[PDB]
C-alpha cells in the first residue's frame, strides 16, 4: 500500500496507486506531513494537505496510516494548547493519549435528548438578568468589530470556576499574539485548571482552519459522553466558513449564491447540531456552545449571519455606537432573544427580574423622545429617572464576574425604589459598597439564596438594604 | 446481480459500479462490508441510482457517510426503489428515511408490507371534481378562510405563536370527527414537539396511527431530500389499499424545498437561476402532484404547510407559492390580545362552495366581516390621533359591534384542556355562519364584550353573560 | 520564503511608540510590535504623513527603518528618494521598490523581500526595527492577477481563492518577539469610500490601531487630515 505524488499545488495534491486506501483515511508522506484523502478516482487519489506543502515534490512517496481521521482525546489535554491534529504547540512535552476517536461521527438524534432546565451563569448582570442561557442551548453572539466578544467569552470562562464545566476555547484564524495574551489571561485566575484551548491561527493552511472547530467539538463530545458538562466557544466561525469556500474553489466546485458554495449550511449545521442535552438513558451530558459571527457596518442582514442564525436557539446583538459612547457592555433588546431561556433560569432570578425588561425598553424609547423634545409630563420624568438609575445599575467593568445572589439583590434594590435617591455616578459606588455590606451584614440571606434557589426572607432583606442606606454616605 | 465499487467522491459519492446487468434509475443498492483486518472498517450502506454513464458505470447517491468505502468491495442491487415499510404494522412509531424506527421500542418484522417510494402521480382518469370544503371546527377558519380538501394550505406563522397548538388541534379534530389520520415530517431544528404530541395525541390514541418520519439537518443531502417522499408514501398506502373515508393529513411541503436548497448541493451539475438546481420546478412538482383527491377512495391528502423562507420574490418561495391553494397567517400582536387561534382575516381562494355552488349567506357574511375589521382598524387609527369621544353616534356603533366581533373569534381548543381545563368545543361550519350572522345583525348589542370569549356557540355567549349576573 | 515564528517564542508585552504628532499621540497611540493602519481617500496626505513620520522617527528615536514600495508611482518614488536624501535620513534607512510596470508576481514579492530585510536586522542585530509598506491594496490586486493567470477560479469580488491566507502570512511574520518589535505602519486606499471591499476588511481584521483620513479635513485648513472620532487604538 504505497504510492507516489504526481501533482502538487496550493495544498491539493494528487497521488498514483494506493489500492486499498479508504475515503477519509489519514495519509502521510516521506516528509512527515499529514494528508486527508478526499476523492478516489479510478486510478489516482486526491489528497488535501495538512501542513507546509512547500517541501513536497512530485515523485514523493506517500504512505497510508489506517485510521479514519482520528483525533486523540484524554484527561491529559486539560490546561494545554494543542493543534487540531492534536500535536502539542506550547512545548511542555507530548500529551498522553487515552484514546483516539474520529471527527465524522453522527450527532445525538431525536428522542434521545431532553428539554433544557439547568442554568449556565456568564457573570454579566445584563446577560444573566435579561437574556439567560441554559446548559445544552446554543446561543450565537453577534456584534460590530471591536465590541467585546472575546471579553464576554473570557468573563464566562472565568466565572465558570465555581460551577462544574469543562471549557474548550477554539481560536480560528485569530492573530497569534492575541491568542497568547488570552492564554496568559486564563493562566491567571486559574482558568487553566479545566480549560482546553485549541488554536489554528491565520498562518495555518485553510484545511486546518476549517477542521479546527470539528476537532474541538469532537474533543468536547468525549467528556459529554462520559457525563461531564462542557462549554465550547468558537472565536469566529466566519474564518471556518471562508476557509471552506477557499478549499472548494481550489477543487473547482462551482459557487452558490455568493462565492460560498451551497454546502455551507450543511457544513455549519452539522457542526452546531452536535451540541445537545442528553437524557437519563444516555448519561445526561450537556454541551453548551457560544458561536461568534463578525458583522460589517452593523448590518445583520447578510448571507452568513442569517444562515447561522437560522440554526441557533437564540442570539445576542452588541452595538458599537453604544459601546464606544460609554455604555459597556451594550445589548439591544430588539434583536436579542433566547428561545430556550426561562426554563434554566433559577426561580429567584425569574421573580426578581420581571419589571427590569419593561423599564429598560420603555425608558429607552421615552429617553429618545425626550432628547428629541425637552418639554415633558411629570410621570414621564419619574420614568426617566427610574430608567437612568436602571441604566446605571447595568454597567459592569472588565474581568469581574458577579455572583448571581448579589445580582438578584441589587436588582431587587433597584426595582423597589430604594436606589432612586442615589445620584447617577454614585450608583456604582453604591453597588460595590452594597456588595461589601452584604458580605458584612446579610450572610444568611446569601446562604438561603444559595441553598433555596429562591428569594430569601423579604422582610429581613428589606431591613438589610434599609440599614445599608442608613450607613451609606452620599457624595 | 453483483458489482464492484470503483470511485468515491464524498457527498455526491459518484460510485462508479462496474456491473453485468445495470439497475434502472432510482433503484436501490446495498453495500455490506466487514473488518477483515485491523485497517478495514465494517460498513452497511444503501445507495440510490441517479444517472447512467458510459460502459457499465452507474452513478449513485449515498444516504449516510461513506467513510471507510474501499475500491473493489462488492455491491448487491435490491431490484426496486428503496422500500419503505408501510401498513398497519408500521403505525405508531418514528422512522428514519430508510425505514428503521429511531426509537428502539420495537423492530418491524421482515414479513411486513414494503412499498417503493417513487410512484407516478394519479392519472387524469381517476381525479374528481373538487367543489367541497373540509370542516375544521375552528370558527375563524370556517368563517374567513375555509380549506379546500385535497389542496395545499399555507400558514405563515412564527414559531411560538401557536403553531404547535394549531396543528395538534387540527389533527385531533380530523381524527375525532373524521376518519382521517395525520402524518408529520420535519427537517428543521429540535423536535421538542414530540412530547407535546405524545401527551395529547396518545391520550387520544392517534399517536398509534400517525407514522412520523424524521431526518433533520445533521443528515446527508440524500436523506434530507427523500424524507418528504417517504412521508408521502405513508399516505399513498392508505389511499390506495385502505380506501377508507380517511381524509388524511401530511404536515410539510415547503420543507422539501428547504431540503432542495441542499439538493442544489446534491446535484453536482450545471447551476441555474440563483445557484439553484435547473429542475427546481420539476422536482417540486413531482412531489406536489402526488397530493390529489381520487375516486378510488375517499382520501384527500390535504396538507397544512409552513414556509420558513418568507421572502416573496425569491425563485424557490415563488415556485412553491405558485402551487399553494389557501393561505393563513399567525401574528404575535393578535396573540397579545388573548384571541386564540391568532389568525387574521387574510384568506385565499376557497370559493369552490361559496358563492360558486350557492354559498350566498356565507360569502356575504365573510365580506361584511372583513369590511368591518378594516373599518375598525382605520377607526382605531383615528382614535389615537384625536380621540374616540368626538366620533359620531353611527360611527361609534361600528366600534361598539366591532369589539364583540373581534372577541368572538377565540375558540376554546380541545388540546388546551390539559392546561386551561376547558373541555373544548367543536363547531360545524353551517352553525358558525348561522350563529355569527346574528352578531352582524346586532341581536346581542346589549351583551357585555367580555362574554364573547373562548366559547363555541352564540347561546354559550348568552349564557356566559347571564352567568355574569346581568 | 521562510516558515513563520512559533507560538512559544512570541512575547506579549506592550510598549508605546511616541511619534511627536499631536493627533496621533493624543487620540491613537501606536504600539511596538503592533500593526498600525492608515485609511483614507485620494489626495488626503497619507503618503505625506508616512514620510514625515519616517523622518521624525529617524530624527528623534534613531531606530532602523525599512521601506517597501508595492507598485509605487515612479515619480513619487523618485521624489521620496530625493526628499530623504536631502533630509540626511537615507543612511539610517533602507528601501526596496517594486515598480508598476513589472509583472504582478514581483509586485507581490517585494513586500516579502522588505520583510526579509527587517527579519535579518531583528534576528541578528536584535533591535527595534520598523517596516513601512506603501500600499497593501496593490499587493492583493497582484495576488488576484497571479491567480487569474495561473487558472484558478475567482471568488468574492473577482478576488483570488486564497486571499485571507496570503494576507495572514504577510502580517503574521511581522511579530514582536522578545528581541525585537518589527513595528509596521501601513497605508490602504478605500476604492469607493466603502469599508467593505475584501482587501480593506481582511486588513481591518488584523489592525491594532487604525487612523482614517478624510477629504473634507484635507480640503479644510486643518493639516494633517485625521478624523478624531473614527480613529481608534486598542492601547487607549
Ligand atoms: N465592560 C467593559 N468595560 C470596559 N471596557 C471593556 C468592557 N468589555 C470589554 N472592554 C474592552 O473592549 C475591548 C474589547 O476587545 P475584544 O478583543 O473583546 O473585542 P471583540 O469585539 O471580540 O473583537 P475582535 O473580534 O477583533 O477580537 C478590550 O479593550 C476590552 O478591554
Ligand atoms: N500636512 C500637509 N501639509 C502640506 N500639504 C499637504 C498636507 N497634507 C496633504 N497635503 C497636500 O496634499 C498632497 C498629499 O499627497 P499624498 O500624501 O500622496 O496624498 P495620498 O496619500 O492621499 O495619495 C500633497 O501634494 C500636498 O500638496
Ligand atoms: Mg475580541
Ligand atoms: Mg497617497
Amino acid at each position: 500500500d504505497v504510492g507516489t505524488v504526481i501533482q502538487v499545488g496550493d495544498g491539493i495534491a494528487r497521488a498514483h496507486g494506493l489500492d486499498n486506501v479508504m475515503s477519509g483515511e489519514l495519509v502521510e508522506f516521506a516528509n512527515g506531513v499529514m494528508g486527508m484523502a478526499l476523492n478516489l478516482e479510478e486510478n489516482n487519489v486526491g489528497i488535501v494537505i495538512l501542513g507546509p506543502y512547500t517541501g513536497i515534490k512530485e515523485g514523493d512517496e506517500v504512505r497510508r496510516t489506517g485510521r479514519i481521521m482520528e483525533v486523540p482525546v484524554g484527561e491529559a489535554l486539560i490546561g494545554r494548547v494543542v493543534n487540531p491534529l492534536g500535536q502539542p504547540v506550547d512545548g511542555l512535552g507530548p500529551v498522553e493519549t487515552t484514546e483516539t476517536r474520529p471527527i465524522e461521527s453522527r450527532a445525538p438524534g431525536v428522542m434521545d435528548r431532553r428539554s433544557v432546565h439547568e442554568p449556565l451563569q456568564t457573570g454579566i448582570k445584563a446577560i444573566d438578568a435579561l437574556v439567560p442561557i441554559g446548559r445544552g442551548q446554543r446561543e450565537l453572539i453577534i456584534g460590530d468589530r471591536q465590541t467585546g466578544k472575546t471579553s464576554v467569552a473570557i468573563d464566562t470562562i472565568i466565572n465558570q470556576k465555581d460551577q462544574n464545566m469543562i471549557s474548550i476555547y477554539v481560536a480560528i484564524g485569530q492573530k497569534e499574539s492575541t491568542v497568547r495574551t488570552v492564554v496568559e489571561t486564563l493562566r491567571k485566575h486559574g482558568a487553566l485548571d479545566y480549560t482546553i484551548v485549541v488554536t489554528a491561527s491565520a498562518s495555518q493552511p485553510a484545511p486546518l482552519l476549517f477542521l479546527a472547530p470539528y476537532a474541538g467539538v469532537a474533543m468536547g463530545e468525549y467528556f459529554m459522553y462520559k457525563g461531564k458538562h462542557v462549554l465550547v466557544v468558537y472565536d469566529d466561525l466566519s474564518k471556518q466558513a471562508a476557509a471552506y469556500r477557499e478549499l472548494s474553489l481550489l477543487l473547482r466546485r462551482p459557487p452558490g449564491r455568493e462565492a460560498y458554495p451551497g454546502d455551507i449550511f450543511y457544513l455549519h449545521s452539522r457542526l452546531l447540531e452536535r451540541a445537545a442535552k442528553l437524557s437519563d438513558a444516555k448519561g445526561g451530558g450537556s454541551l453548551t456552545a457560544l458561536p461568534f459571527v463578525e458583522t460589517q457596518a452593523g448590518d445583520i442582514s447578510a448571507y452568513i449571519p442569517t444562515n447561522v442564525i437560522s440554526i441557533t436557539d437564540g442570539q445576542i446583538f452588541l452595538q458599537s455606537d453604544l459601546f464606544f459612547s460609554g455604555v459597556r457592555p451594550a445589548i439591544n433588546a430588539g434583536l436579542s432573544v433566547s428561545r430556550v431561556g426561562g426554563a434554566a433560569q433559577i426561580k429567584a432570578m425569574k421573580k426578581v427580574a420581571g419589571t427590569l425588561r419593561l423599564d429598560l425598553a420603555a425608558y429607552r424609547e421615552l429617553e429618545a423622545f425626550a432628547q428629541f423634545g425637552s418639554d415633558l409630563d411629570k410621570a414621564t420624568q419619574a420614568k426617566l429617572a427610574r430608567g437612568a438609575r436602571t441604566v446605571e445599575v447595568l454597567k459592569q467593568d472588565l474581568h469581574q464576574p458577579i455572583p448571581v445572589e448579589k445580582q438578584v439583590l441589587i436588582i431587587y434594590a433597584l426595582t423597589r425604589g430604594f436606589l432612586d435617591d442615589i445620584p447617577v455616578e454614585d450608583v456604582r459606588r453604591f453597588e460595590k459598597e452594597f456588595y461589601l455590606f452584604l458580605d458584612q451584614n446579610g450572610q444568611h440571606l446569601l446562604e438561603h439564596i444559595r441553598t433555596t434557589k429562591d428569594l430569601p426572607n423579604e422582610d429581613d432583606l428589606n431591613k438589610a438594604i434599609e440599614a445599608f442606606k442608613k450607613t451609606f454616605v452620599v457624595s | 446481480t453483483r458489482g464492484r465499487v470503483i470511485q468515491v467522491m464524498g457527498p455526491v459519492v459518484d460510485v462508479k459500479f462496474e456491473n453485468g446487468h445495470l439497475p434502472a434509475i432510482y433503484n436501490a443498492l446495498k453495500i455490506q462490508h466487514k473488518a477483515r483486518n485491523e485497517n478495514e472498517v465494517d460498513i452497511d450502506l444503501t445507495l440510490e441510482v441517479a444517472l447512467h454513464l458510459g460502459d457499465d458505470t452507474v452513478r449513485t447517491i449515498a444516504m449516510a457517510s461513506t467513510d471507510g468505502l474501499i475500491r473493489g468491495m462488492e455491491v448487491i442491487d435490491t431490484g426496486a426503489p428503496i422500500s419503505v415499510p408501510v401498513g398497519e404494522v408500521t403505525l405508531g412509531r418514528v422512522f428514519n428515511v430508510l425505514g428503521e424506527p429511531i426509537d428502539l421500542e420495537g423492530d418491524i418484522p421482515a414479513d411486513a408490507r414494503r412499498d417503493p417510494i417513487h410512484r407516478p402521480a394519479p392519472k387524469f382518469e381517476e381525479l374528481a371534481t373538487e367543489v367541497e370544503i373540509l370542516e375544521t371546527g375552528i370558527k375563524v377558519v370556517d368563517l374567513l378562510a375555509p380549506y379546500i380538501k385535497g389542496g395545499k394550505i399555507g400558514l405563515f406563522g412564527g414559531a411560538g405563536v401557536g403553531k404547535t397548538v394549531l396543528i395538534q388541534e387540527l389533527i385531533h379534530n380530523i381524527a375525532q370527527e373524521h376518519g382521517g389520520i395525520s402524518v408529520f415530517a420535519g427537517v428543521g431544528e429540535r423536535t421538542r414537539e414530540g412530547n407535546d404530541l405524545y401527551h395529547e395525541m396518545k391520550d387520544s390514541g392517534v399517536i398509534s396511527k400517525t407514522a412520523m418520519v424524521f431526518g433533520q439537518m445533521n443528515e446527508p443531502p440524500g436523506a434530507r431530500m427523500r424524507v418528504a417522499l417517504t412521508g408521502l408514501t405513508m399516505a399513498e398506502y392508505f389511499r390506495d389499499e385502505q380506501g377508507q373515508d380517511v381524509l388524511l393529513f401530511i404536515d410539510n411541503i415547503f420543507r422539501f424545498t428547504q431540503a432542495g436548497s441542499e439538493v442544489s448541493a446534491l446535484l453536482g451539475r450545471m447551476p441555474s437561476a440563483v445557484g439553484y438546481q435547473p429542475t427546481l420546478a420539476t422536482e417540486m412538482g413531482q412531489l406536489q402532484e402526488r397530493i390529489t383527491s381520487t375516486a378510488k377512495g375517499s382520501i384527500t391528502s390535504i396538507q397544512a404547510i409552513y414556509v420558513p423562507a418568507d421572502d416573496y420574490t425569491d425563485p424557490a418561495p415563488a415556485t412553491t407559492f405558485s402551487h399553494l391553494d389557501a393561505t393563513t397567517n399567525l401574528e404575535r400582536k393578535l396573540a397579545e390580545m388573548g384571541i386564540y387561534p391568532a389568525v387574521d382575516p387574510l384568506a385565499s381562494t376557497s370559493r369552490a362552495l361559496a358563492p360558486e355552488i350557492v354559498g350566498e349567506e356565507h360569502y356575504q357574511v365573510a365580506r361584511k366581516v372583513q369590511q368591518t375589521l378594516q373599518r375598525y382598524k382605520e377607526l382605531q387609527d383615528i382614535i389615537a390621533i384625536l380621540g374616540m369621544d368626538e366620533l359620531s353616534d353611527e360611527d361609534k356603533l361600528v366600534v361598539h359591534r366591532a369589539r364583540r366581533i373581534q372577541f368572538f373569534l377565540s375558540q376554546n381548543f380541545h388540546v388546551a384542556e390539559q392546561f386551561t381545563g376547558q373541555p373544548g368545543s367543536y363547531v360545524p361550519v353551517k352553525e358558525t355562519v348561522r350563529g355569527f350572522k346574528e352578531i352582524l345583525e346586532g341581536k346581542y348589542d346589549h351583551l357585555p364584550e367580555d362574554a364573547f370569549r373562548l366559547v363555541g356557540r352564540i347561546e354559550e355567549v348568552v349564557e356566559k353573560a347571564k352567568a355574569m349576573g346581568v
